């Protein structure tokens, strides 16, 4: 579902972010069937919020907003 | 200070062990604040020597 979205929204996108994803969500893949695999939820969303960081002072933001929704 | 990459002090080892015991003391302060958690703590710790810690925990 995570991959499906992240099809749907290859655009509206900052790469660098998406490379993170793109790459942990491979992580994913890469620790699944391990008995200790967890998404690395907070990890992402702090990024994410590391951009939202420096976007957020501009109000430039409205299909921004609702992709980070 | 004349020992770098060389030979060097145990008093320097005993430091090392105040800071491995002052770390130690601040995890059990954090288990104490959210005992719960160890296990999920634990399957990451276990990620390491594992075969061996089943050998204990078997034991137990």
């Amino acid at each position: 579902e995570l991959q499906d979205i992240m099809t749907s929204v290859s655009g509206r996108i900052p790469p660098n972010v998406e490379k993170s994803i793109k790459k942990e969500m491979a992580q994913y893949a890469s620790n699944i069937t391990s008995v200790l695999c967890q998404f690395p939820s907070q990890q992402i969303a702090n990024i994410l919020d590391s951009h939202a960081a420096t976007l957020n002072r501009k109000s430039e933001r409205e299909v921004f907003f609702m992709n980070t929704q | 200070l004349t020992e770098e990459d060389g030979v060097h002090s145990v008093i320097e080892e005993n430091i090392k062990c105040i800071s491995r015991d002052y770390v130690l003391k601040q995890i059990r302060s954090l288990v104490q604040a959210n005992p719960e958690v160890a296990m999920d703590s634990i399957i990451h710790m276990t990620q390491h020597i594992s075969p061996t810690q089943r050998a204990e925990v078997i034991r137990i």
